[PDB]
């Protein structure tokens, strides 16, 4: 448990930010057995940069965008963290509410839909937002799980997950999330329903880009899913019929194609170890119109 | 006919605010002669000043006063709101004379930034902080729907439309 | 070399108590090195060294709240160096916002006419003009600006200023400064732009055609993955028989970080059967600063 501090390049002249800002994370007073510093950008992942100093170079736009940077040191016992941000005099952001539709994977494959109500930009002091779940038809709802989390910038996050009957959601039942706060004049109303309209089966194309001579280690597998309506789609990757972790692949958010529908891109990086095994790599897309079993898949391999 | 005045003005108020209604009248028979009427009812106030504190939703409606006998007083409509932004006007039947006052009041005394007033679609005035409208001797064209959009707690909010009529000259004539 | 460091604002942006100021003086021949601290032109601290400062400025939440200027000075062997510090001014005074864009690689290398745009928004109408100036941190002649005013419907004003710059100047790492001195704004709006620093990696481009769907035998989709490039800026274009297609014909995703060091972008284009059945070659081109020497890397797509 050493002393960890962060120093920021102050303004010059009449309070002008330098064009390049150098944050200096100092970790002092420790027994050196293992040293590891991460530079999270609002919880994300950043590349690489007694007493140790870590340097972070930032542009004007990134610093002025009001983003919190977390310098986290891992010291076996724990994973201590600091925080740094552009500091505003007053006027914190007000309470925000969001409602998320169930994923197609949990709607058609696992048959256990769960809707999530998210309350963000709360206040640590006098924050007791009450979340109420209601239905348009007035039928009783299932028990919901509510959790509270402390973020890096000091604000609170309230997550309420409620399971939804598959038959009720398929028919078109509308669910409503009510957020009530003593200071708030009105109650935050959020509504989630189905995506009515035209339906088209997704078209899935999996492929392997060719090997760059520079790196004989890793291959980039990718999958384009186009011409599907509505925009609710789940993308998965299967290796020898085993689902890979969600952190292995990255899927682009749905975007409306020019002609009639939506298109998404999924990209995954594989090591030569799985490439030598000659296994069949399957890109799978779960969509409401991906008949017959709400699923369309493609397979790629060597050659 | 006594005239009931509200201190402060802008009968459009928020829940929990303060008003004081008083009809002056030519006479000064305040002692046990002022009867205050809510919607078709009789209140329990005898003084010329009726103070509404912590204005609930039930305190809204039409108010009248009956200082001694006379005939009656002109009813005043008091509306309580609970929105983030409310447009408060000094009067809505304002003559061509006495000025017109507009204010964008947020919930509680919260600072409102980037306040923009509207003039039935066309924006009237934008200011970085909260600002008033003080139209002195409003003419005929100063009528229509008014509402203000602001930024409270770094979030955008919009008020409710308010219809303001200024009417024309009473008689003129003079052959 | 003399640099300065304050105490970082904690969490949501609240100033920690007992603000600490650090003056880093380094890169010198050892000798009679003397460092002084000044408060608004007065004397605050005097230091002597033969290493950065051995004494650090400890304040309270009374001084680091208003217009107070703290100066770190080095008077080493008759050579005087100065650095000034103050509570960092508001980035958006009175809510007026300033955005300083950067030239794309496309007009940085191919069109050879880079342009930087300073955009001042959320202003208010007034009797006067919005004084905007373009400068360079090193200090060099400027190439004017195409100033333009707007009258947005919500009552707010808008100032746009486009300045053409030399590609050689931007490549070397020059800093371009946009200054706004509107009378409503208390002091000024001070924006700076500079080419991003860090490692550089040549992009890898893989362009291909999707295989033919049996549903509709009219349109095909050409997809191009550009990965392993640093920094994050790039331009993606599609060429048919060596003439550039309109930007509306293709969709390019925003840059995203890969598992390792580098970014990746997907570009999707739609082609008709008449264009495709002519057996023409479709070029996917990526313009990036690290693709030496032409700064462009392109690949080809064709049937069978
Ligand atoms: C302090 O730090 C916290 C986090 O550490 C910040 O909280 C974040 O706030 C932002 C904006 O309020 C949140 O962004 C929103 O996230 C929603 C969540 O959906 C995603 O996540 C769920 C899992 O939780 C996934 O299942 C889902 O598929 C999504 O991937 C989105 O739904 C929101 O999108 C909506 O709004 C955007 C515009 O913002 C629209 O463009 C979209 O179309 C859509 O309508 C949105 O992206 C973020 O999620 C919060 N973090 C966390 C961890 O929840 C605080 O804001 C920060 N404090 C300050 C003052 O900055
Ligand atoms: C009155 O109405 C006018 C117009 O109706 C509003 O003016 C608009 O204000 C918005 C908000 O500031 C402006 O949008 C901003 O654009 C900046 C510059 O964008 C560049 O890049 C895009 C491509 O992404 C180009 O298309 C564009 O031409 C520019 O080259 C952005 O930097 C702003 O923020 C973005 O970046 C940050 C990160 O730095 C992200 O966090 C943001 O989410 C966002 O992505 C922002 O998007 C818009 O340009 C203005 N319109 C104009 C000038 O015509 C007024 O705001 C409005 N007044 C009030 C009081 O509401
Ligand atoms: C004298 O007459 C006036 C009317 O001229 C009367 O005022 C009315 O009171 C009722 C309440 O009895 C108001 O009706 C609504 O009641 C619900 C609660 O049941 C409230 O929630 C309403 O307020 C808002 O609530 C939400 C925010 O929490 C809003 O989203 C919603 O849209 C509502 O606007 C509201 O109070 C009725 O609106 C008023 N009348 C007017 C014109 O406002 C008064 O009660 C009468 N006097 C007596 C003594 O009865
Ligand atoms: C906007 O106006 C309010 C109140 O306006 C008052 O009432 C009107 C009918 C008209 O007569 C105006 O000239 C009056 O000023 C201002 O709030 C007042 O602020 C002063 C100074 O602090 C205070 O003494 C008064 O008590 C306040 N009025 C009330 C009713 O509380 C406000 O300052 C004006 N400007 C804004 C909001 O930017
Ligand atoms: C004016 O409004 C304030 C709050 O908006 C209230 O003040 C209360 O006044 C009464 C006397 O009338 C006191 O007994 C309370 O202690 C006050 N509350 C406070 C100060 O929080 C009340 O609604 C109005 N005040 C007056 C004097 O009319
Ligand atoms: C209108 O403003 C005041 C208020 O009535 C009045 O004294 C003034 O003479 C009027 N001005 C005009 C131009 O009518
Ligand atoms: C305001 O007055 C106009 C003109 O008479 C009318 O069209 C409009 O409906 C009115 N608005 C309200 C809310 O009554």
């Amino acid at each position: 448990p050493p002393t960890v501090k962060i120093l920021q390049s102050s303004c010059d002249g009449g309070g002008h930010f330098p064009p390049t800002i150098q944050l200096l994370c100092l970790v002092s007073g420790y027994t050196p057995g293992t040293i590891q510093i991460t530079w999270l950008e609002d919880g994300q992942v950043m590349d690489v940069d007694a007493s140790t100093q870590s340097e972070l170079t930032l542009s004007q736009k990134h610093w002025l965008s009001d983003r919190t940077y977390t310098c986290q040191v891992t010291y076996q016992g724990h994973t201590f963290e600091d925080s740094t941000k552009k500091c505003a005099d007053s006027n914190p952001r007000g309470v925000s509410a969001y409602l998320s539709r169930p994923s197609p994977f949990d709607l058609f494959i696992r048959k256990s839909p769960t809707i999530t109500c998210l309350v963000v930009d709360l206040a640590p002091s006098k924050g007791t937002v009450q979340l109420t779940w209601s239905r348009a038809s007035g039928k009783p709802v299932n028990h919901s799980t509510r959790k509270e989390e402390k973020q890096r910038n000091g604000t609170l996050t309230v997550t309420s997950t409620l399971p939804v009957g598959t038959r009720d959601w398929i028919e078109g039942e509308t669910y409503q999330c009510r957020v009530t706060h003593p200071h708030l004049p009105r109650a935050l109303m959020r509504s989630t329903t189905k995506t009515s309209g035209p339906r088209a089966a997704p078209e899935v194309y999996a492929f392997a880009t060719p090997e760059w001579p520079g790196s004989r280690d890793k291959r980039t597998l990718a999958c384009l899913i186009q011409n599907f309506m509505p925009e609710d789609i789940s993308v998965q990757w299967l290796h020898n019929e085993v689902q890979l972790p969600d952190a292995r692949h990255s899927t682009t958010q749905p975007r409306k194609t020019k002609g009639s529908g939506f298109f998404v891109f999924s990209r995954l990086e594989v090591t030569r170890a799985e490439w030598e095994q000659k296994d069949e790599f399957i890109c799978r897309a779960v969509h409401e119109a991906a008949s017959p079993s709400q699923t369309v898949q493609r397979a790629v391999s060597v050659n | 006919k006594p005239k009931v005045s509200l201190n402060p003005p802008w009968n459009r108020i928020f829940k929990g605010e303060n008003v004081t209604l008083t009809c002056n009248g030519n006479n000064f028979f305040e002692v046990s002669s002022t009867k205050w009427f809510h919607n078709g009812s009789l209140s329990e106030e005898t003084n010329s000043s009726l103070n509404i504190v912590n204005a609930k939703f039930e305190d809204s409606g039409e108010y009248k006063c009956q200082h001694q006998q006379v005939n009656e007083s002109e009813p005043v409509y008091l509306e309580v709101f609970s929105d983030w932004l409310l447009l408060q006007a000094s009067a809505e039947v304002v003559m061509e004379g006495q000025p017109l006052f507009l204010r964008c009041h947020g919930w509680r005394n919260w600072d409102v930034y980037k306040v923009i007033y509207y003039k039935d679609g066309e924006a009237l005035k934008y200011w970085y902080e909260n600002h008033n409208i003080s139209i002195t001797n409003a003419t005929v064209e100063d009528s229509g729907t008014y509402y203000c959009t602001g930024k409270v707690w770094q979030l955008d909010y919009e008020s409710e439309p308010l219809n303001i009529t200024v009417i024309k000259a009473p008689r003129e004539k003079y052959w």
